[PDB]
């Protein structure tokens, strides 16, 4: 009752706020609105009169209270100040987000905030905000950001969860989990939980397509469930069963039994890619699955299955894993075939390097790793849980590495170095993120290792040496490394702080085709000096540039409406490139140092009198007190 | 920085100070590039001399020098321009004694400080050696020249540092002008002569520099030898033990222990010590490395004596008398 | 006026010194007397009294019949068990092994009390059977317990926590050391008597002998069996240095070490298991150094626990310190234990890496501390009770100025003459040879 009626209210409000007429007797029309109105108000009444047993905690009813009561005089768009209505309800659901006995699904929270954050207003200040304190942006950063991770989010929402992430990082200096995570492993856990197997898995996705979807969706979905808890009961399959008793609830698993009748034959309606150069098709997890799928007739939970993986979009990316383990599981004693084919078209799978089959390959990874965690039947030790298929550990660990999964990598090489009883190991060292994993590798000495190992350290003067040394006997004897020897020194004297010494290293330079360290680097000293004249790139994914654009128009700007717009701007085009996806930890960091150094910014323009200076003073000393022990880098 | 970001008119001052701390260390790429930045050149003398000796280390042989200066760094730099763009050795011979003529009538000039006096003594120096060499006829006269090199640096061991720093960057420039110049050589000077005479040279002024303890020009040095190995192997010559231990040298002097001994240790292995130019003695380097290990703990001291003490107590094959066997 | 305004830290002191010794018993049992008559601790004392006394009650009874090791017994047969239930529930405190931290504003009543106890108790293996209660608090945590009786002395292995603890202290105040979280895990040792106490039972770990020995016959089962490893190196005990060595490396071609799965069978999710292998290695390094400096000797398998929740190493039953170890029949003659299987559990990077960085901050920042260790160390000096030698009792229960010596050998290794670089690559040396590893104990599983 919670999710429908914010849902419906939510819709009703919308409806009732838009007036456009024009097939419709103009007379009708208020015929109808009346009519809104009035089952709006009856249902509001009933709201407020409702109370449950059922409630958990009290908890949980003061926030079905506010939940309902606050969506009752909501708008037709939301704001984040503090005491309106939407703000309320805001902050409502975005507190019941993260909690373990939450109210709403997720279906009706897509669409209450769809209908507040579609058009947005965010404060310019930072008193009237509805989060203005260290501690709310600490406790709500996690959940803020997992809202802002949907496409239908206008501009200023986008600007709003930046501040907020910004707040929470610069008064904590710690990332929400949700950017370090690299592999689905959750996902699969948070499905597959209670019994832990396949079977429940594939029931809870199908459970949530039943309220998450359209007509069709829903349809085939309960369907699909209708033949399986039929079959299940009929032929008193104790496993299959329960794993239904425990997807699913006690409503849905009445509904779905045909006690005093028969499975009718309109549900039950049936619908190369085992090969390389099939990885690039964006349908390959979906051909493939259902090739699996229908390879296992006698396993119920799989025959139902090609009707949802065709027809549903991003259905058979979710259910890849749980498919290919009740296949590979099912015919373990008989002829073992797809576990045949699969291991030998990996091996041309994992050798892919590619932009359009990087995004097939992170699930072929995920499904190994998956497969990794379930137990075989008849083993002595998780040793044998390389049985399931039979990868090539040296080739998956390559293959993680180009996908940017670091810790999967790592695994993997260490399964393969198992496997035998140190090229990937380098790229792996490199960007794990740890401060001493590095140098543990060993490779062959020289003075230029030497050198690699110092600017990986970033050290100051140490690295300036043997970069000067190799930076004259370059340009003495006319080679051409003496580019990259430039731009490194760019680099270590820009992580040193003498700026005088990186600006005049980079005039001199008139090729400036230096991935984009160049392209960080030209704004970084340009704002250290006060330079603010340089024409900025548009459209960068770089948050030098960023910073830079906010100080600039900080400099040549008469009101503060316009500086405000270009901090917004900023918090906005930042948030989207966090939301971008492949990043490692160096940028990512980076990236949220500068929304933190935006929301600093936007704290001291808003100043009004002698006391908030003094406050924004307080703030200062209080971040110190966690900068004193954090990372180098963002503080 | 605080006075480029102030807008303040003393950074010129600043950066003319910047540019003779460079010119001290031997980061001459990073003070070439704070020269062409700097547009009004007006900073007494220092800057004259700053734009010269640049020059002559990155080797840019195309500046108009001015003419009746009072700066050592203009002569040396017009006799080795000179040296570029000249085809026969009388041009430069006639350089090389315009520079020691006026050299004399500036130390004649009388009101000149101990510096400048002595910065103008290690011109006549640099000039009186590169005409030493441009004057060689056969292989003895170049042998005799090395040893000259190893006398006069027996005095300059515990000489003053400013002298001995200049006198031997003129002397690098020097040994690799004589070596790409082909045509001013004599009949009998190959080119593998020219180049193993630069090597013999260069290393003679790492000992020189190690112990003045200048660790920027050990690092110059041993990266200047460092490339000078593929063209070195092109001409005929197995030159690379010696490169790299002086590379290790350099590293070990720098505080890498694990770097530089895993670099012995590469050149132990894979080399062959015997059949090679600059020669190197594996009971040298095997002490070396023992001693280094030692030093740092590397391995248990019944290691040390098993893989690299009794070894070269046994590469010495009887000989119990030399520095080598002392060693 | 300690034990008045926090009575949860002197009031357990002042009951074990009452119940030059006849004098500090009379002051001691002044202060109790004291105690039990002002009001703001009197509903203290007495609870404090009666538990104490029905706990150690509790530890002293042993009966071979009553009390089968490795059983699990209902504490409410025995008239001893129904005693302690009754005067539990009928005074209330917190768990005795529970570490309260001290309040400054002298409010100690958010401390969870013991609400009651779990029916049964589990029994562990020896003589005076060690029993394992469990106690539900109010808060609904459980805090299991080891109610240790005996002829043990625990107040040995308290003083010497209570050290370790204060030097892992030390180690916040450096930049390297603070920013990894470089310290120890610890736990609370409680002297009842001179022959019982309670120690604090570690909430989810699990003794590295008892993974160790399992699964190495579950992951290699052609190999020798940890008994017959420690048979095959026991009956060489009584020979040359050649034969043991010659004995030892016999038995370890036939050993293959297999702690790496410890954590790819807890943690299967690489994030996880990356931070929880990181995590174990820190701990080690940290300890390894800590236990250098202050000579921790008998790190045998059974004093080190695995916690399968975080990864981190423990180390329990810290009181053969100050290089008591190498005065043994057969010494102990390691810095630390840096076995095969140690070092295993640390990847394809065995030592160089993680392991060896964190070994050179730990010992860095501990040589920048010698004063504080100093003083620490002096206050051990005038603590009367405390032994600096190791008594024959427990030099036979291990193996089937005496201060101004411990307190300079402790002095000399934190000199700064060799780099720390050096100092680490030495340990390290002569931590993993196989002639060092070879004439240890064969109950110090070295082989493992
Ligand atoms: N405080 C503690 N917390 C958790 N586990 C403990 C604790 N003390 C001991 N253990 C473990 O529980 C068991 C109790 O060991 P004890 O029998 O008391 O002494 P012991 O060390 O096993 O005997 P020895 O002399 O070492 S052979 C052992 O397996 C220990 O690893
Ligand atoms: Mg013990």
């Amino acid at each position: 009752l919670a999710g429908y009626a914010l849902s419906s209210l939510a819709d009703l409000r919308v409806f009732l706020e838009s007036s456009q007429s024009s097939t419709t007797q103009e007379s009708q029309f208020k015929a109808t609105k009346s009519k809104a109105q009035e089952f709006h108000a009856w249902f509001s009444k009933y709201l407020a009169a409702y109370d449950s047993p059922e409630f958990k905690d009290e908890g949980q009813k003061q926030a079905f209270r506010s939940i309902t009561e606050n969506a009752a005089h909501i708008r037709a768009s939301g704001n984040a100040e503090k005491g309106t209505h939407e703000s309320n309800l805001l902050l409502e659901i975005l507190k019941d987000w993260g909690r373990e006995n939450q109210l709403l699904n997720e279906p009706a929270r897509d669409v209450a905030l769809s209908m507040l954050c579609g058009v947005f207003n965010i404060p310019p200040s930072s008193r009237l905000d509805v989060i203005e304190t260290d501690e709310d942006a600490i406790k709500n950063g996690a959940v803020v950001w997992k809202s802002c991770s949907s496409q239908r989010l206008g501009g200023e929402y986008l600007a709003w969860a930046g501040r907020v992430l910004g707040r929470s990082f610069a008064a904590s200096g710690e990332v929400p989990e949700d950017l370090l995570r690299e592999s689905q492993l959750q996902e699969y856990r948070r499905l597959s939980q209670g019994v832990g197997s396949s079977e429940e898995g594939l029931l809870n996705l199908i459970k949530s397509l039943t309220i998450s979807g359209d007509c069709f969706t829903a349809g085939l979905a309960e369907a699909a469930l209708r033949t399986i808890v039929s079959d299940a009961i009929s032929d008193n399959d104790h496993d299959l069963l329960s794993a239904c008793q425990e997807s699913l609830p006690e409503p849905l698993l009445i509904a779905s039994n045909w006690d005093p009748y028969r499975t009718p034959l309109s549900d039950q309606f049936k619908v190369e890619v085992f090969s390389a150069r099939a990885l690039e098709n964006p349908n390959w997890s979906q051909h493939l699955a259902i090739r699996l799928a229908l390879s296992a007739p006698k396993i119920v939970t799989l025959r139902v299955l090609p009707p949802i993986l065709s027809k549903v979009k991003g259905f058979a990316e979710r259910a890849f894993p749980f498919v290919v383990h009740l296949v590979l599981a099912y015919q373990l004693d008989k002829q073992q075939s797809a576990k045949r084919e699969l291991s030998e078209s990996l091996q041309e799978w994992l050798n892919f390097t590619s932009e359009p089959a990087k995004e097939n390959l992170k699930l072929l990874i995920n499904t190994i790793l998956y497969l990794r965690t379930q137990p075989l039947p008849g083993e002595s030790s998780i040793a044998d849980r390389a049985h399931w298929l039979d990868v090539n550990m040296a080739s998956a660990a390559a293959a993680a590495t180009r996908c940017g999964m670091y810790k999967v990598a790592l695994l993997f090489a260490e399964l393969a170095a198992e496997s035998t009883r140190s090229d990937i190991l380098l790229e792996i060292f490199e960007n794990i993120d740890d401060p001493d994993a590095y140098y543990g590798l060993s490779q062959d000495a020289s003075l230029s290792t030497v050198l690699a190992r110092l600017e990986y350290e970033n050290d100051g003067a140490k690295s300036l040496a043997f970069r000067g040394a190799q930076y004259d006997s370059h340009l003495r004897g006319r080679d051409l490394q003496s580019r990259q020897d430039c731009n490194a020194l760019i680099k270590a004297l820009s992580s040193l702080g003498l700026a005088g010494l990186s600006n005049s290293l980079l005039q001199s330079q008139q090729s400036i085709d230096g991935s984009s360290d160049s392209l960080d680097a030209t704004f970084t000293t340009a704002r250290k000096l006060e330079i603010w004249n340089l024409p900025a790139p548009v459209n960068s994914d770089s948050w030098a540039v960023t910073v830079y654009k906010a100080y600039q128009s900080m400099y040549q700007a008469q009101e503060l409406d316009t500086v405000r717009s270009m901090v917004h701007d900023g918090l906005k085009n930042t948030v989207r490139h966090l939301s971008s996806g492949s990043l490692n930890t160096s940028v990512l960091r980076q990236q949220l140092g500068a929304l933190a150094a935006l929301t600093e910014l936007d704290d001291i323009l808003n100043v009004r009198d002698q006391s908030e200076l003094q406050c924004t003073l307080a703030t200062f000393e209080k971040r110190s007190k966690w900068m004193m022990s954090g990372r180098y880098a963002d503080v | 920085d605080s006075h480029l970001r102030g807008r303040d008119l003393q950074s010129r001052q600043d950066c003319n100070a910047l540019i003779k701390a460079l010119s001290s260390l031997g980061l001459a790429g990073l003070s070439n590039s704070l020269l062409q930045s700097q547009q009004s050149i007006d900073g007494s003398s220092d800057s004259l001399d700053a734009t010269f000796t640049t020059a002559r280390k990155l080797e840019i042989w195309n500046l108009p020098a001015p003419v009746n200066s009072d700066s050592w760094a203009v002569t040396v730099y017009k006799a080795y321009q000179s040296m570029y763009q000249a085809q026969e050795l009388d041009t430069v011979r006639s350089m090389v004694h315009d520079g020691l003529k006026n050299t004399v009538r500036h130390l004649s000039s009388g009101s000149l400080n101990t510096s400048v006096l002595r910065q103008q003594l290690g011109a006549l120096a640099a000039l009186t050696e590169l005409d030493d060499i441009l004057n060689v006829r056969d292989q003895s006269e170049l042998q005799c020249t090395l040893a000259t090199f190893e006398k006069r640096s027996k005095w300059m061991m515990s000489g003053r540092y400013a002298d001995v720093s200049q006198i031997l960057s003129c002397r690098e420039t020097t040994l690799s002008m004589w070596s790409q110049r082909h045509n001013l050589r004599a009949a009998g000077l190959t080119s593998a002569d020219a180049r193993l005479v630069q090597i013999r040279g260069m290393l003679l002024s790492s000992d020189i520099f190690r112990f003045h303890r200048a660790r920027q020009e050990t690092l110059n040095l041993s990266t200047a030898l460092s490339d000078l190995i593929p063209s070195c192997e092109s001409l005929g010559l197995s030159v690379d033990a010696a490169i790299k231990m002086e590379a290790a040298n350099a590293l070990w002097d720098h505080g890498e222990m694990i770097s530089s001994i895993r670099m012995l240790q590469a050149i132990d292995k894979d080399s062959s010590l015997k059949k090679q130019s600059v020669p190197l003695s594996r009971s040298d380097l095997l002490s070396k490395i023992g001693y280094q290990v030692s030093v740092a703990r590397l391995e248990s001291p019944d290691a040390i004596q098993k893989k690299y003490l009794e070894p070269a107590l046994k590469e010495l094959k009887g000989k119990i008398e030399g520095r080598e066997a002392g060693q | 006026r300690i034990c008045v305004d926090h009575p949860y830290h002197g009031m357990y002191h002042i009951w074990t010194g009452a119940r030059v010794a006849v004098s500090r018993q009379r002051a001691t049992d002044k202060i109790a007397k004291a105690l039990s008559k002002n009001n703001k601790v009197s509903s203290i004392w007495p609870a404090i009294d009666q538990t104490s006394r029905v706990y150690h009650a509790l530890a002293m009874d042993r009966d071979p019949t009553r009390y089968k090791s490795g059983q699990k017994v209902p504490i409410k047969n025995s008239p001893v068990g129904q005693n302690f239930l009754s005067t539990m529930s009928n005074n209330p405190i917190p768990p005795p092994t529970l570490q309260i931290e001290v309040s400054a504003n002298l409010d100690y009543s958010h401390v969870p009390m013991i609400h009651k106890f779990a029916p049964e108790m589990a029994i562990a293996s020896g003589v005076s059977a060690p029993k394992i209660l469990t106690a539900i608090g109010t808060d609904g945590r459980k805090y299991k317990q080891l109610v240790k009786g005996g002829n043990d002395d625990l107040r040995q292995d308290a003083i010497m926590e209570q050290v370790f603890a204060a030097v892992s202290e030390l180690l916040k105040l450096h930049r390297e050391t603070r920013q990894r979280n470089l310290g120890i895990r610890t736990y609370k040792v409680l002297p009842l008597t001179s022959s019982s106490g309670l120690i604090e039972f570690v909430s989810n770990t699990i003794p590295l002998h008892e993974y160790l020995m399992p699964a190495h016959e579950r992951y290699y089962p052609k190999d020798l069996k940890g008994s017959q490893c420690r048979k095959e190196i026991a009956n060489a005990q009584t020979k040359n240095t050649e034969t043991r060595i010659a004995v030892y490396r016999r038995v370890t071609e036939r050993f293959h070490p297999v702690m790496r799965y410890f954590f790819m069978e807890y943690f299967p999710d690489p994030d996880e298991w990356f931070q929880k292998r990181t995590n174990y290695t820190r701990t080690t390094a940290a300890i390894s150094m800590l236990g250098h400096v202050l000579g921790l000797g008998d790190r045998h398998g059974h004093n080190i626990l695995l916690d399968h929740k975080t990864g981190e190493v423990v180390h329990i039953d810290l009181g053969v310190a100050f290089e008591m170890g190498r005065v043994l029949p057969v010494p102990e003659l390691v810095p630390f234990r840096l076995t095969r299987d140690i070092v295993d559990g640390m990847g394809i990077t065995k030592t160089e890496g993680v392991f060896r960085r964190c070994c050179e901050f730990t010992l860095d920042a501990l040589r920048e501390e010698a004063a504080s260790i100093q003083t620490i160390l002096d206050s051990l000096r005038h603590d009367t009770l405390y032994q600096w030698s190791i008594s024959p009792v427990r030099m036979a229960k291990l193996q089937n100025s005496e201060a101004d010596r411990a307190i300079e050998v402790v002095k000399k290794k934190l000199s700064k003459t060799l780099s720390v670089m050096a100092t680490v690559n030495d340990l390290i040396n002569q931590a993993t040879s196989v002639s060092n590893l070879a004439v240890l104990y064969s109950g110090w599983a070295a082989y493992a």
